[PDB]
RNA sequence: UAUACCUCUGCU
RNA sequence: AGUAGUAACAAGAGGG
């Protein structure tokens, strides 16, 4: 699991 | 986008996300400097709430004592302390009717206790104010100091060993008008050394007689200081410590109140968290069962403002006498002692104040005793006013404080007053359109009011509120609130159709306790465990709480894993052990070994968990009963630590005694003071008690009873042990004469 | 030897400071001076230890450390110093001293330490031999309850345990009291045997035994099994939303097994009654169910428990009921009634209390043995009748005495003189078997009709035709079970009814897994409520069209049967009538439709309805003993639509979100609340004064009125003209 | 007392008592109630012990683990990666301080680092450094007799704290604290192997939590705090008389896997004869930054900012030249404050059990492990912010990092103000919740509660921002409801 | 009075 | 200067 964000 | 965590409450109910409103991962507030400002605040405010009462100068102390009880009824909602004796006795009678035989058996159990209780029992518990030194001291030293000075004067009833006799000595000691106390003081001697003469600080003792006032003032004195580390409050507040004279009486009164509270559904005390919740669940269950479908239910999330400051010692004397009605008059008078001493109590005003001169760049300390005579030019406007009001109450350094109470003085009997107001709410007593029940523990309460219409609830609240005013209880209108039954708060438990988790409350207990390597590992794993059960700590977070604890434990004790590249003072010796060891898995974490813990085995002590996997020689060293690191304590204080969530209870843990069950070094500041000799007393007392245990092994498990002497008891055992060891055993005939010659030689030395 | 101790004493008695103390301070006072210290209890130990572990020499240790380990280790670290610790002869020491000991110190023998630390090692034994099953995810209901936390506590009081510990570790120093019980004797001999020759501090042995022997309890929230070995592993077996099935190592105690067997059988019987073919349903569940991972059928084949629900399960499987036992030499066989057991204590004529297991209920025994038989009819502490026969008057009279004791009457207890000293039923027997002179005088006599074949027996011992001891007369089983679980004898007479089974709901001691399609996932009544209302929300749109089109198929859904066990038997019919009548009003009064009200009341449909026209402000549900009340109008504890979350909360547990349609769904008229009435809106005084629901029958058809409908609200109501199906 | 009997005593006195003594239930509607009033004044300055969003690192690739190697050796390794140091010049003065002392301290430090040959560095007690660390600034203690008659001898300043206004920067700081980064800031120690199925489930869920939390910017701040406070406490205890240098270090691994050592600056510990748990250690922090302090000068009241170099920074397809600042300031801490800084990793626990309870709450209803759906899908989302477009919702991962930031900021900006504000405003939130649950809430003295809350909002940026956050939440709740007797209790 | 040192203490 | 916050720290005590 690699976390991501709209940024 | 600006991030705002509060907007989570749009979707998630506030109780379900309540952890976000508890900021308990940061350092809590600490007081810096003196608490004299706060002690005066409390003493002034206490008297303001009782100001319409009746002033009278005391015959024995000369203290100016305010009596507000049976005084004028209040005419506003401000904090009042005009408790009405007849209204109290009605509620206590109501409590007696509703629980027939309770007061009887409560007293009967307290009678049996008083007979069986020994003087030993006051060695336990928190620090007490010592009248010998005018300072706080450990319980047992304050006891030994009071017994010594009592023995030096004409008081030795406590020589029996029973506590009631020590209590007699305390009441008999007020009659002496020349009480003698040995103080200590520094002396600057000069001695030669090899060939120059250096100055030397030494300590000598001097006897001082005390007036009948002086002694009496000190026996009615309760110490003050600021409470530190207190959450949820902008401002600090003052707390108090009872003295040695009052304490043994307070024990027995609180013991009665405890035996009462133990059998009252509406008391939160003295039960633990889960049982408090069960008790609250019962009253909600019981209130809903006994109402009709037509009726309403509202719940007051409740707080009493200025709880201790408006609970009066005179009212406590009324309660104790009514609870004990028809019992022997010696038992009534014994329990009545504590409330009486509380009515004539005087408060030490603290460290004082510190002054500063900007232009001169100097600082100075002045005692609180100097507040009577000192010039007021030094002080700011608020402090000056407080000193002027306190001067009227001031009595030989202390400040008189007849009305009210202070925090850390007294426990469960105030809850009995609250519970008796909850008991008034039965359908069968009120006979109105409304009725109530609830739970109480000290200033906090949950009240459930049922009625036919919302107007009945309002009338019910006012009846509860105004009745509480008549016994000196002041519900906070700022901090209490009401809603339909279904959600409430009670001592930071949150109910939402059932109790929900408040894990953040417990966050400060996740860390390295600081007892030692053994105890901390057991404590740490058990904190994780008990929170999984009691506060919804989920399995993933619990696994991570193990991981983080092991990190914190490894860093704190410098016991990183034996194959680490780190460098501390212990890495080299731990590496030697690591390479020497065949089965590494068996090494404890404190010896550089791996963490064994996961969810399933938090309840298993570390040594036990790794025992199969240990190298024989390591295990034999680790658990070697001859090791120099352990303090061989009593059984009753084996595997006990101290914890603060309540006042300050003990936490028992599960651990095998090892070389890691060590004790850190004692504080050494006493070496610079006049009390330096106390260290030598202790060293001598410990060697005396150590040698006794070689003749009486069971004294470390069960405290031995005897009016006989310590030397004489040892001598009796010395002879008879030599007898049976020879008469039918494995000791020679020449040795029996050698032991009894020494016993005769000791008997000659007296 | 004891030579070095008395030498050290004289050496100390030489010192005047020490001899002062050793003479003046008593044995009582030595407890005070032992705890005399300058040292405060530390307030912030966490902080102090972080501060102190940075220092070179933070650990204090006995000065004899200097003769035992070197002053410096191989790498040049200083291990000990000469600085004395404040208030003792101990010296300040580095943590490197602890490590040196552990890697190069003296090795000692510790192989018997697991016996001293048994309380701990048994936990590892249980876990090591434990077996894991699967993890189920569901709303886990937890009852806060006091439970044992000391598995394998050999149950003794603290004072009793103190005597045991003293005997074992400090044998010479025991007080006046002795080993009173055989519990105490066997435990003391065992402990002495197990702990013999083990080099460890006696203080630690005394400590561990104290923890091991004395029972200890705590209030804890528990889902499922309450036994000690399950309580031990709550952290592992339960979370908020999950159950980790687990069986600890070792065998379950028969006490716990018998308690859980009773609960399992009752739950099975309760479920079966509401099904279409109860006997087949009971049979299905018995074969699928297991207790503590053992099948229920083999438990029943070997377990001697006597209880109505258990006996019904045995009847269905064709296995013999424990119908009988033997007492005083005679075999008692129960032919009618049942044994409800109440453990209490009673006063004798000697004024001595005794812990009896007194029996309630009308019972009927055929008794036989020792050349004498009897038919006994018995009530609760009442000999109703005994018809006794036998080969000799001696023998008949012996059986009479046995029966007069077995009755447990207050006549016979108050006729006891002196102390009973020889279980306590046999203690009353052996007393009266050697003197029955007061018993018979206190028993009393009655007159009877002279019937041929029957005679009476006086206290003196004679035979009298028309007088006799009270209740006594002298004179000279295949079982079947039907579709509806009724247990009858060969003559066709009722022995056990499912209806007459005890309603008592206690929490299981061992885990029960039914593994049945007739049952929900979880054991217990809160689960039944949640799973039922969860199922309705999940399949709502199916059940909503099934509500409109074909309602009798909807009401007869078998998913509502577990819910029906929670309703009282008498109420099921009328509640279904009331419910079904209220639903058809929503269908008849077109426009109004409340989906939350449908979902709330839907499970009360599932029973053949009665036509009775009574009113209800709430349906009652039996949940763990106490009756709870589901209100008909709006929210309650059982059912709570919370609009803020858009969730239905059943006993504090979210059961699912309803469709967002339903948030915006309302009407002035409320159709499904009162039978043959409609709620219109707020209360209007124009239409008369306020009435109760019991007063509504006075209103005419079409007439409107004010009503106290529930929860402090007052409401305007019209009587609708036509009725519903 | 022995012969007392009840005979309408309470009832009598209830008639006798004034009817002004009452508890009138005022119905509580959150549409009616006002926003909390925030205080006016000068703006709140940054008061953290180290730079947050404005920090800049010099780093080296380095196989070393999460706390391995000698700090000053690692620190010099990080300095040698950067060239283009300039002659230092003051670009923003510390108005209340002698600024050429700050300048001289930097130049002394840099030179003493160059000339160090050991494991540790103790600086010479120069005048500029003595001033910066408050050498000799305690007034000399005397007996009262000897100084009784001095004119200006008063008691110590014991007023309430000076009020301060909410500044923009603290909201900005919190936004950055909630972000993901490209580095794994937290390495977790080993567990025992998983045996139980629930332990396997736990570990699967822990995998998600671990990445989300380790890569969060707040965790970087956790690791700075744990390092700094540990280093300060240990040196405070062992080197009480020395002005010891402590480099500000963290270690981390990339997403790409490479282990790295970062250097943020230096801390110069003053004397540290710390007896009481509140006793202060003075230190000087000298921290790198690319932030121009003049663009937000109110943020930096306590700092003297130098321009110490120029850095060639690589981008997409253009090397950019930026000046390198050094934020210098005198600061202070205590044994208790250091203790709690060493323990800042518990913030991870606060966030994660809130998040896991949310995952578990739905899992109970859905009757399956909702861990994987919550992290990988985007169907589940919670309100966690406001843009001009409106109320922005975030996923469970975002919620986790926002909650972690909150907890970390509670630790960095701990205060009696926060304690008071948090405790008292919880009551107002619960009243709002009660209203939204249709439970007909009632207050007795609502004005008194507002005063209890507002009394605590004095000068702290964090407490100021939380007060603002409450008002924003209050306003958002008012809008979703609106006017009417049957308002929309449900959000969206 | 200043400047060097030296000793004890870091919850007492 | 700085910490801090309703009062303190910014070493205290001694070799006087
Ligand atoms: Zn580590």
């Amino acid at each position: 699991y690699s976390p991501t964000s709209p940024s | 986008m600006d991030v705002n965590p509060m907007l989570i409450f749009l979707k998630v109910p506030v109780q379900n996300a309540i952890s976000t409103t508890f900021p308990y991962t940061g350092d809590p507030p600490y007081s810096h400097g003196t608490g004299t400002g706060y002690t005066m605040d409390t003493v002034i405010r206490t008297h303001d709430y009782s100001s319409r009462g009746i002033w009278k100068t005391n015959s024995e102390t000369g203290a100016q004592q305010l009596n507000p009880i049976d005084g004028p009824l209040p005419e506003d909602n401000e904090p009042s302390g005009y408790a009405q004796t007849d209204c109290v006795l009605e509620l206590i009678e109501g409590l007696d009717r509703s629980h027939p035989g309770l007061f009887e058996t409560a007293c009967q159990e307290t009678i049996d206790a008083i007979q069986q209780t020994r003087v030993d029992k006051l060695t336990q518990g928190r620090q007490t104010y010592d009248w010998t030194l005018n300072r706080n001291q450990p319980a047992a030293t304050a006891l030994a100091n009071t017994i010594e000075v009592f023995r030096k004067n004409g008081y030795k009833l406590n020589e029996s060993g029973r506590l009631i006799d020590f209590l007699k000595d305390v009441l008999l000691s007020f009659e002496n008008d020349s009480m003698e106390v040995t103080t200590h003081f520094q002396k600057k001697k000069r001695i030669r050394d090899n060939k120059k003469m250096i100055t030397q600080r030494t300590i000598g003792k001097k006897r001082v007689k005390l007036t009948k006032k002086n002694y009496l003032i000190r026996a009615l004195t309760l110490n003050t200081m600021t409470k530190d580390a207190e959450r949820g409050k902008l401002k600090r507040r003052a707390i108090a410590t009872p003295g040695m004279q009052i304490r043994g009486f307070v024990y027995f009164v609180e013991l009665l109140a405890r035996n009462i509270c133990e059998r009252l559904e509406q008391s939160g005390l003295p039960v633990g968290g889960n049982e408090k919740k069960a008790k609250l669940a019962n009253v909600i269950k019981k209130m809903m069962a006994k109402s009709t479908d037509e009726e309403l239910s509202y719940t007051i999330t409740g707080d009493n403002t200025k709880w201790n400051e408006n609970q009066n010692p005179r009212i406590f004397l009324a309660m104790v006498l009514r609870i004990t009605a028809g019992q022997p008059e010696w038992f009534r008078d014994l329990l009545a002692v504590a409330p009486i001493m509380f009515s004539n109590k005087v408060a030490r005003l603290g460290r004082g104040y510190m002054f500063e001169s900007k232009s001169m760049h100097l600082r100075t300390q002045i005692s609180a005793e100097n507040l009577s005579d000192i010039n007021l030019r030094y002080f700011n406007e608020d402090t000056k006013k407080k000193i002027e009001k306190i001067r009227h109450l001031m009595v030989e350094g202390t400040a008189s404080l007849s009305p009210g109470m202070m925090m850390g003085m007294f426990n469960m009997l105030s809850t009995v007053l609250g519970v008796s107001v909850l008991n008034l709410g039965q359908r069968e007593i009120l006979k109105r359109t409304y009725w109530w029940d609830g739970l109480q523990s000290s200033d906090d309460f949950a009240l459930i009011i049922n009625g036919h219409f919302k107007e009945d609830i309002q009338q019910g609240v006012n009846h509860f509120y105004r009745t509480c005013k008549l016994v000196g209880i002041n519900m906070s209108q700022k901090k209490s609130y009401i809603n339909k039954t279904g959600t409430f708060e009670f001592t930071s438990f949150f109910y939402r159709y059932g109790f929900v988790a408040n894990f953040s409350m417990e966050l400060p207990s996740f860390g390295v306790a600081g007892n030692n390597e053994s105890a901390d590992m057991s404590i740490g794993t058990t904190v994780i465990k008990t929170n999984m059960i009691n506060n919804d700590l989920g399995p993933a977070t619990a696994q991570m709480a193990i991981q983080l604890f092991i990190k914190d434990y490894r860093y704190t004790y410098r016991c990183h894993r034996g194959d680490t590249n780190l460098e501390t003072r212990r890495t080299k010796s731990i590496k030697r052990l690591w390479t020497e060891t065949i089965s590494k898995a068996g090494l404890l974490v404190a010896d550089g070994g791996p963490n064994p813990y996961n969810l399933r085995n938090l309840h298993i002590p570390e040594v036990c968990l790794k025992w199969s996997l240990m190298d024989p020689d390591y295990r034999g060293r680790l658990c070697n009963p001859n090791n120099p690191f352990v303090h061989h304590m009593e059984v009753e204080s084996t595997n006990l630590a101290v914890v603060m969530p309540g006042p300050a209870k003990s936490l028992e843990y599960d651990a095998v005694a090892t070389t890691h069950s060590w004790t850190p070094k004692r504080n050494r500041s006493i070496l610079n003071t006049n009390q330096r000799g106390i260290l030598e007393d202790e060293r001598i007392y410990q060697k005396c008690c150590q040698v006794f245990e070689k003749f009486f092994p069971s004294s470390t498990y069960r405290r031995p009873i005897g009016m006989a002497s310590m030397l004489d008891a040892m001598l009796s055992r010395a002879r008879i042990d030599a007898r049976i060891d020879l008469e039918s055993g494995r000791i020679s005939s020449q040795d029996f004469s050698e032991i009894t010659n020494t016993c005769k030689a000791i008997e000659a030395l007296k | 030897s004891g030579m070095e101790r008395i030498k050290e004493l004289m050496e100390m008695v030489k010192n005047s400071r020490m001899r002062e103390i050793l003479t003046t301070t008593s044995v009582d006072h030595m407890a005070v001076i032992k705890k005399y210290t300058s040292g405060r209890q530390e307030k912030n130990p966490a902080l102090r230890m972080k501060w102190m572990m940075a220092m070179k020499y933070p650990i204090s240790a006995s000065s004899r450390i200097r003769e035992m380990i070197p002053e410096k280790d191989e790498d040049g670290n200083t291990l000990w110093t000469n600085t004395k610790d404040a208030g003792s002869n101990r010296v300040l020491v580095s943590p490197n001293a602890v490590t040196w000991w552990n890697r190069a110190g003296p090795v000692s023998d510790v192989v018997h330490y697991p016996r001293v630390y048994k309380m701990y090692f048994d936990r590892l034994e249980r876990l090591t031999h434990g077996t894991f099953g699967p993890v189920k995810f569901y709303n886990q209901v937890k009852v806060r309850k006091r439970v044992d936390i000391n598995p394998g506590h050999k149950d003794l009081t603290s004072r009793e345990a103190q005597e045991v510990i003293m005997e074992v570790v400090f044998p010479n120093e025991v007080g006046a009291r002795t080993l009173s019980s055989d519990a105490q004797l066997t435990i003391t001999k065992e402990k002495k045997e197990e702990l013999k020759n083990c080099k460890i501090s006696p203080i630690m042995v005394a400590y561990m035994l104290e923890r091991e022997l004395v029972r200890r309890t705590r209030f804890l929230p528990i889902a499922g099994a309450t036994s000690s070995t399950y309580v031990e592993v709550l952290h592992l077996t339960q979370g908020t939303c999950w159950e980790q099935q687990y069986t600890p190592g070792g065998e379950a105690e028969n006490d716990d097994l018998d308690q859980t067997l009773i609960i399992a059988s009752r739950n099975i019987v309760r479920r079966s009654i509401v099904a279409i073919d109860p006997l087949a349903s009971l049979l299905s569940m018995c074969h699928t169910t297991s207790i503590s991972s053992e099948p229920l059928v083999e438990i029943l084949r070997s377990n001697p428990t006597d209880e109505q629900a258990v006996n019904i399960c045995k009847a269905a499987l064709g296995i013999r009921i424990n119908n009988s036992f033997s007492f005083g030499g005679y075999n008692f066989k129960r032919v009618k009634g049942s044994s409800q057991r109440t453990e209490k204590a009673v006063l004798t004529g000697n004024l001595q209390t005794l812990t009896m297991t007194i029996f309630e209920g009308y019972e009927e025994f055929n008794v036989s043995g020792k050349r004498a038989s009897a038919v006994l009819k018995k009530g609760a502490q009442r000999l109703i009748q005994a018809i006794i026969g036998g080969r000799t008057l001696e023998d008949i009279l012996n059986l009479m005495i046995t029966l007069m004791v077995f009755s447990q009457e207050e006549k016979m207890l108050k006729a006891v003189r002196g102390d009973l000293n020889f279980n306590p039923m046999y203690q009353l027997l052996r007393h009266f078997q050697k003197d029955s002179s007061t018993l018979l005088k206190n028993w009393g006599t009655e007159e009877i009709d002279p019937i041929m074949g029957i005679a009476g027996i006086m206290p003196d011992g004679t035979i009298n035709k028309t007088q006799t001891l009270m209740g006594v007369r002298l004179s000279q089983i295949r079982v079947n079970i039907d579709k509806y679980l009724r247990v009858r004898n060969e003559k066709g007479e009722l022995l056990i009814s499912p209806e007459e089974v005890s309603e008592a709901q206690g929490q299981e001691k061992l885990p029960i897994n039914y593994n049945s399609s007739l049952m929900w996932e979880v054991n217990g009544p809160e689960s039944i409520l949640t799973n039922t209302y969860h199922w309705i929300i999940k399949n709502w749109e199916l059940l909503k069209t099934q509500w409109m089109t074909d309602p009798t198929v909807l009401y007869n859904r078998i998913e509502f049967e577990p819910f029906q066990t929670l309703i009282p038997k008498g109420n099921r019919a009328i509640y279904s009538g009331f419910t079904r009548t209220l639903f058809q009003q929503m269908r008849d009064v077109e426009g109004t439709f409340d989906s939350i009200q449908i979902i709330k009341l839907l499970p009360f449909s599932a029973h053949p309805p009665s036509l009775g026209r009574t009113q209800f402000s709430s349906f009652t549900l039996n949940i763990r003993g106490a009756p709870l009340r589901l209100l008909i109008r709006g929210n309650s504890q059982v059912f709570n639509y919370n609009q803020m979350e858009n969730v239905i909360i059943v006993l504090g547990k979210s059961v699912g979100s309803p469709e967002r349609s339903i948030l915006t769904e309302s009407s002035s008229i409320e159709s499904a609340v009162l039978r043959g009435f409609l709620i219109l809106g707020k209360a209007n005084s124009k239409y008369g004064p306020v009435l109760t629901i019991g007063e509504l029958d006075k209103l005419g058809r079409g007439e409107k009125a004010n009503v106290l409908i529930g929860q402090g609200d007052t409401v305007l109501v019209m009587k609708r003209k036509r009725d519903s199906s | 007392v022995s012969s007392f009997k009840a005979n309408g005593n309470i009832e009598a006195k209830l008639g006798a008592m004034s009817e002004k003594v009452n508890a009138q239930i005022e119905s509580f509607d959150p549409r009616t109630i006002r926003e909390l009033e925030l205080p006016e004044g000068k703006f709140c300055t940054q008061r953290s012990k180290f730079l947050l969003m404005d920090a800049m690192k010099l780093s080296v690739l380095n196989p070393a683990h999460e706390g391995e190697g000698i700090p000053m050796k690692d620190a010099k390794a990080c300095l040698d990666t950067f060239w283009g140091w300039k002659k230092a010049t003051i670009i923003k003065k510390h108005e209340k301080g002698v600024n050429t002392n700050y300048l001289m301290i930097w130049e002394q430090l840099l030179e003493s680092i160059k000339e160090m040959e050991g494991k540790f560095l103790n600086l010479k007690k120069t005048n500029h450094l003595k001033w910066g660390l408050g050498e000799g600034q305690a007034p000399e203690k005397m007996d009262f007799e000897d100084c009784k008659e001095v004119p200006d001898l008063f008691q110590y300043k014991s007023e309430p704290p000076e009020k301060r206004k909410l500044a923009s920067w603290i909201q900005s700081e919190f936004n950055k604290a909630s972000e993901l980064t490209n580095s794994n800031w937290i390495e977790f120690d080993e567990l025992g192997n998983d045996v139980a199925p629930i332990e396997h489930i736990a570990s699967r869920r822990r995998n998600f939590f671990t990445a989300e939390v380790s890569q969060c910017r707040a965790s970087e701040y956790i690791m700075k705090a744990v390092y700094i406070n540990t280093a300060l406490l240990n040196s405070s205890c062992t080197a009480m008389e020395e002005y010891q240098v402590i480099p500000i270090i963290t270690k981390c691994r990339d997403t790409s896997g490479q282990r790295r050592t970062n250097l943020y600056g230096f801390i110069i510990k003053g004397r540290s004869h710390l007896r009481n748990d509140t006793d202060v250690v003075n230190f000087i922090s000298l921290e790198f930054s690319l932030t121009d302090p003049r663009n937000e000068i109110h943020k930096w009241e306590k700092y003297c900012v130098l321009e110490i170099g120029d850095m060639e920074i690589r981008t997409s397809i253009s090397t950019i030249m930026k000046p390198v600042y050094l934020y210098v300031r005198t600061n202070g801490t205590s044994k208790i404050k250091m203790k709690w800084g060493m323990e800042m990793r518990r913030c991870l626990l606060q966030s994660l059990q809130q998040v896991e309870s949310m995952i578990e709450a739905e899992s109970a209803v859905k009757e399956k492990d909702m861990t994987e759906p919550f992290f990988r899908n985007r169907e589940n989302d919670w309100p966690i912010g406001e843009s001009p477009q409106g109320i922005e919702k975030g996923t469970i991962g975002k919620v986790c990092r926002v909650l972690l930031a909150k907890s970390v900021f509670n630790s960095i900006y701990a205060s009696a103000q926060l304690e008071g504000f948090s405790a008292e405003s919880r009551k107002l939130l619960l009243l709002i919740q009660a209203f939204r649950d249709n439970l007909d809430p009632g207050t007795f003295d609502l004005k008194g509660l507002y005063e209890a809350i507002e009394e605590c909002i004095i000068n702290d940026p964090w407490v100021l921002l939380n007060a603002s956050w409450f008002n924003s939440f209050l306003k958002a709740v008012q809008l979703s409801m609106g006017s009417g007797s049957g308002e929309n209790l449900y959000f969206q």
